[PDB]
């Protein structure tokens, strides 16, 4: 059984990563220009993007790489680090809005992640959460035309 | 420092 998202961690921090064509893609804000570890020793970066945001190291074992969203729908799905589904009404290139907004804990360590279509492919990953108050009621991400261009 | 793999999500559910 492979998974599409890995559950990633920092000494000092944790977050996901989501496996999209082949690549293993996270926030550059919380790998930073990390290797990542394997059992033959770390690896090191295919992608470093500080622009966007965005690092991408080679696809682990244990994985299974998402397919890019062609769907163009505007009905996105939030997976958090809990498995958790998040439905986000689409607002822009990058920007979504919670159809219910939950507390700031809820959406934590869940950045990195993806947010799939109505057909479970990649639309973007989940980049921050935007705050009223420690209410999230939408998010920032990393659309995934720009993980298709950094390649 | 380096990162690590904690963990892993399978998001069709797909059971082992």
């Amino acid at each position: 059984v492979e998974g599409e998202v890995q559950i990633v961690s920092t000494a000092t921090q944790t977050f996901l990563a989501t496996c999209i064509n082949g690549v293993c893609w996270t926030v550059y804000h919380g790998a930073g220009t990390r290797t990542i570890a394997s059992p033959k020793g770390p690896v090191i970066q295919m992608y470093t993007n500080v622009d966007q945001d965005l690092v991408g190291w080679p696809a682990p074992q244990g994985s299974r790489s998402l397919t890019p969203c062609t769907c163009g729908s505007s009905d996105l799905y939030l997976v958090t680090r809990h498995a958790d589904v998040i439905p986000v009404r689409r607002r822009g290139d990058s920007r979504g809005s919670l159809l219910s907004p939950r507390p700031i804990s809820y959406l934590k360590g869940s950045s990195g992640g993806p947010l799939l279509c109505p057909a479970g492919h990649a639309v973007g990953l989940f980049r921050a959460a935007v705050c009223t108050r420690g209410v999230a009621k939408a998010v920032d991400f990393i659309p995934v035309e720009n993980l298709e261009t950094t390649m | 420092g380096s990162v690590v793999i904690v963990g892993r999500i399978v998001l069709s559910g797909k059971p082992a």
